[PDB]
RNA sequence: UAUAUAGGCGUCUGGGGGGAACGCGGGGAAGUGAAACAUCUCAGUACCCGUAGGAAGAGAAAACAAAAUGUGAUUCCGUG
RNA sequence: CUGCUGUGAAUCUGCCGGGACCACCCGGUAAGCCUGAAUACUUCCCAGUGACCGAUAGCGGAUUAGUACCGUGAGGGAAU
RNA sequence: AGCGAAAGCGAGUCUGAAUAGGGCGUAUCCACACAAGAGUGUGUGGUGUAGUGGUGUGUUCUGGACCCGAAGCGGAGUGA
RNA sequence: CUGUGGGUAGGGGUGAAAGGCCAAUCAAACUCCGUGAUAGCUGGUUCUCCCCGAAAUGCAUUUAGGUGCAGCGUCGCAUG
RNA sequence: AAGUCCAAGAGUGCGGCAGUGAGACGGCGGGGGAUAAGCUCCGUGCGUCGAGAGGGAAACAGCCCAGAUCGCCGGCUAAG
RNA sequence: AAAACACAGGUCCGUGCGAAGUCGCAAGACGAUGUAUACGGACUGACGCCUGCCCGGUGCUGGAAGGUUAAGAGGACCCGUUAACUCCCUUUGGGGGUGAAGCGGAGAAUUUAAGCCCCAGUAAACGGCGGUGGUAACUAUAACAUCCUAAGGUAGCGA
RNA sequence: UGCACUACGAGUAAAGAUGCUCGUUACGCGCGGCAGGACGAAAAGACCCCGGGACCUUCACUACAACUUGGUAUUGGUGC
RNA sequence: UCUGAUCGUAUUGGGCCUCUAACCUCGGACCGUAUAUCCGGUUCAGGGACAGUGCCUGGUGGGUAGUUUAACUGGGGCGGUUGCCUCCUAAAAUGUAACGGAGGCGCCCAAAGGUUCCCUCAACCUGGACGGCAAUCAGGUGUUGAGUGUAAGUGCACAAGGGAGCUUGACUGCGAGACGGACAUGUCGAGCAGGGACGAAAGUCGGGACUAGUGAUCCGGCACCUCUGAGUGGAAGGGG
């Protein structure tokens, strides 16, 4: 049978143009207030996944 | 029967991080520590939580100003 | 809670510019403090919600 | 018990049971997985019940579609 | 789309659908019924084939084989 | 052909008030210039960009999934 | 006390009550089926030689005899 | 700055395939214990065993010597 | 194999009769071809003398003036859609505001049962039953003043 | 029931040795007896810990049977 | 024609006493029926729109069912502990274990934040009514022994310690380069622009002398936006 996408993986990350694998960074969701806005903007954007975790999010990812 | 103690913190890896005669590019952080113990030198600015760091690239060297320990930067010329 | 959180919108747009503390213990009414007001572009009178 | 019906008598014609799989309509688990477990899964599976036919079921728009002077009952197969 | 319960209309300037809903447009004409082909399967019969097994293998069963035997019974079940 | 949550725009694109920084993208290398040595950039030329489909091997996913082993759970039946 | 015949059936029966008995079995009988249940646990896994060759640590863990990632092996490529 | 450099079979980056995550004793620095344990817990470009054959310590994983490509009825040595 | 179960005797509770209880999805059956001197359930266990206190807790039974509470009735008020306008502002449009009816969505007031809170009784219902300050016959042998509760061990027995 | 032409002592060793060390003792093979050892046989310890079951209890959680409340359908008429 | 004290009609509820005709009776009789305590019917006598039963609904509910009920740990249990911060162990980089040795945290302050300027304490001696060593005054000695919101450590007298003025940078768009790191977290940061505060200017200001005062994702709320809107326009819903 086909292989299955990892549903909870895929709508977390993200492949560029050339083939490297985007995140989110965390701890921006709520309990905001009390965190300066250089800590909030320096938890925004995409960051590229680490190279220890490339091989499972990978194989999470093609299924 | 019990220890009423057993608690620590994180280690927070204080200390030199750049030795002297050591090429940093300028913004490179070179020493971390909790008060000011080393004090900021020429061309060496200071962060909040008292970390030292690079205003200009160049080589690492300590000295003494007036019974202060001090950090410098100090410009190589440029081959 | 004795030190809640507040919000401090300004008066000449009405939009919720920053969220801060403060004793209500020692500041009954409410807080007002010129702050800045990315859509107006200057610097505005805030209120607290 | 009057209208009468329930019943009773006679004369016909059918029904009953079996069968390996395939069909249709119903009823419907648990082991298991979730590294525990209850939603969830397993799985509408196993099993059970009613019924067939040589196949069945479906089938001739109170359908799709999207501004195209577009397809045109159903079933099945490949993709998506 | 659909079951049980309650309420419950219109016959075409009607009624239904187009992913809450409303308006406009478009598609269709429910509450009646039949329907072949393309699709699924093999108890049984015929004829073949195998980079299938070759007697502890292949069917449980090449021979008394669902036999002898074991069990009250459902049932289990050889060896040659 | 990419950037973007998307509308969209497109060797660009997003953010932003910003010809103002950064993100992702513009195969790769070569040279010649123009700017700074805060890690090199920008631009003009050049070179020009490699995938896909069979199939062997390793690992993996879904399947009993390298082989053997519970106590026990469920369905339908058999037994005084 | 006893013979013959009979009735009660599995979360059920029966018990002058011991969790007793219900076909040499009972804190939920037995048979077949789901089914090759599931086991972070134990066991076993079959010919050869050549080259290289560990770990028993860190971090997290419903975690502590399990696992993920790091460290540490090997092979291929790049650099030198 | 040199050395080693027909080798350390060394670094670093990307990838395929891992096993490991129960360690032991001895030397040196220490916590716990009674400055007890063949105890327990840490540090160590410390060693050996694990995964190490050969010689010495009577025998004797972890101590001393020394790292087994094969053969020889040659020689020189190490610890002793 | 017993001291354990049963037992004859005791009480308590339920049951007015295809009873209650039990087996059944139901029909039906036992109870019982019985009818409160009967039947079921619970505890105790011939006999003899007796069986104290506590109704606060938890059950059981009973009661109702209130508080609280479902579905169901109610649809005030609000929102969507748009016939109509009414205006600019640019012109063959198109956005501003109002927006009736109709259809839709969220839906408040109001109304409404049992239960629970509430108040009573009940222990042969499940359950509970105290101290302190300083004392004499020859030391005693806990029965002077006061704290606390729902009440502070009655009789009998007692290494 | 891995073997086999299977002594003892003091040692050593996974710390309680027929099998290793060093010494002592002992001609080969049987028959009847005894039970000190072979950590003798038997039964993948039942004590203890770990993982999993199972049945039991309850003001653990979540459900369901049963019991019960009200509305509404079956369901109607006159008077207040 | 509102305010009202009113009667009647049409309509519809709430309740009440009823009636019988649904429905109900294991009350009688008779019949199917020779046989029959079944069953059905017919009829008399009783209940009666109640009860029962569907559907919707709230209670009670170990009667039953499925399940959960942590780990570390010098065996397990009982105790204690579990995240964060500071110190010693910890062997002069960093890091380093034990149910090793000691303490803190889950806040606080609209100033205890920003800037500008000014000052130097604690203790001791001497002189003073209450007033005593001690309270405020004056003279001197006094370089840090005081103080720093808050544990401890590193700091700070150049002051980060004490005082006053003004004021909100306890900003928005960003961020070269780094520390730390299994990963996820975390931490520092010059500099550019907008719009400000203080300062003559230089300049400083993205909370607090520093390091604790915190909780991933999911799911949902709210305000704003130029995104989307299942035929179309809206909307609902989604998105930033
Ligand atoms: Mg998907
Ligand atoms: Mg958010
Ligand atoms: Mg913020
Ligand atoms: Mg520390
Ligand atoms: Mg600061
Ligand atoms: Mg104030
Ligand atoms: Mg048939
Ligand atoms: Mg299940
Ligand atoms: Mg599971
Ligand atoms: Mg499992
Ligand atoms: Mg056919
Ligand atoms: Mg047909
Ligand atoms: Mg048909
Ligand atoms: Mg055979
Ligand atoms: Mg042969
Ligand atoms: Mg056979
Ligand atoms: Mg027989
Ligand atoms: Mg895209
Ligand atoms: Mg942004
Ligand atoms: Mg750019
Ligand atoms: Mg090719
Ligand atoms: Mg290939
Ligand atoms: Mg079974
Ligand atoms: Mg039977
Ligand atoms: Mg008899
Ligand atoms: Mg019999
Ligand atoms: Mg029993
Ligand atoms: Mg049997
Ligand atoms: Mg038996
Ligand atoms: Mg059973
Ligand atoms: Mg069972
Ligand atoms: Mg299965
Ligand atoms: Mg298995
Ligand atoms: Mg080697
Ligand atoms: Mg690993
Ligand atoms: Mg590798
Ligand atoms: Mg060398
Ligand atoms: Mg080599
Ligand atoms: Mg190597
Ligand atoms: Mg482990
Ligand atoms: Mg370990
Ligand atoms: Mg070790
Ligand atoms: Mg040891
Ligand atoms: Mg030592
Ligand atoms: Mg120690
Ligand atoms: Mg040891
Ligand atoms: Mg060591
Ligand atoms: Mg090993
Ligand atoms: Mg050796
Ligand atoms: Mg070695
Ligand atoms: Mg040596
Ligand atoms: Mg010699
Ligand atoms: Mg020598
Ligand atoms: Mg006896
Ligand atoms: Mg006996
Ligand atoms: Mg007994
Ligand atoms: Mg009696
Ligand atoms: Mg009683
Ligand atoms: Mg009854
Ligand atoms: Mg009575
Ligand atoms: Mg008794
Ligand atoms: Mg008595
Ligand atoms: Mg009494
Ligand atoms: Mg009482
Ligand atoms: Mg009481
Ligand atoms: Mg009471
Ligand atoms: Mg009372
Ligand atoms: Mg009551
Ligand atoms: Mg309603
Ligand atoms: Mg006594
Ligand atoms: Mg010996
Ligand atoms: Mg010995
Ligand atoms: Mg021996
Ligand atoms: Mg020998
Ligand atoms: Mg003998
Ligand atoms: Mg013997
Ligand atoms: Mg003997
Ligand atoms: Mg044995
Ligand atoms: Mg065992
Ligand atoms: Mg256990
Ligand atoms: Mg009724
Ligand atoms: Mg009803
Ligand atoms: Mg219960
Ligand atoms: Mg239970
Ligand atoms: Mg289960
Ligand atoms: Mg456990
Ligand atoms: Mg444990
Ligand atoms: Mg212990
Ligand atoms: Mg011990
Ligand atoms: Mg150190
Ligand atoms: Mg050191
Ligand atoms: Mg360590
Ligand atoms: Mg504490
Ligand atoms: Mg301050
Ligand atoms: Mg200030
Ligand atoms: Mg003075
Ligand atoms: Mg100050
Ligand atoms: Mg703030
Ligand atoms: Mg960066
Ligand atoms: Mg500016
Ligand atoms: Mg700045
Ligand atoms: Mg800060
Ligand atoms: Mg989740
Ligand atoms: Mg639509
Ligand atoms: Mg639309
Ligand atoms: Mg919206
Ligand atoms: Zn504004």
């Amino acid at each position: 049978p086909k292989a299955k996408t990892h549903s909870g993986a895929s709508k977390r990350f993200r492949r560029t143009g050339t083939g490297k694998i985007v995140r989110q960074k965390a701890n921006r969701r709520h309990l905001l207030e009390h965190k300066p806005t250089k800590r909030t903007r320096r938890l925004d954007g995409r960051t590229t996944v680490s190279a220890a975790d490339n091989s499972r999010i990978n194989k999470l990812l093609n299924g | 029967s019990s220890s009423r103690n057993g608690r620590d913190s994180a280690a927070q890896r204080l200390g030199v991080k750049r030795f002297g005669g050591q090429v940093v590019k300028a913004g490179e952080i070179l020493v971390r520590q909790r008060g000011t113990h080393f004090h900021p030198g020429v061309n060496v600015g200071r962060g909040g939580d008292d970390t030292l760091f690079a205003l200009a690239p160049g080589a690492v060297e300590f000295g003494a100003k007036r019974g202060r320990k001090t950090v410098n930067i100090v410009p190589v010329a440029r081959p | 809670d004795v030190r809640p959180k507040i919000t401090l919108a300004c008066e000449v747009c009405k939009h919720r510019n920053y969220i801060t503390k403060k004793n209500r213990r020692n500041d009954p009414d409410r807080l007002e403090i010129k702050k800045f007001c990315p859509n107006c572009g200057t610097h505005q009178p805030h209120k607290e919600s």
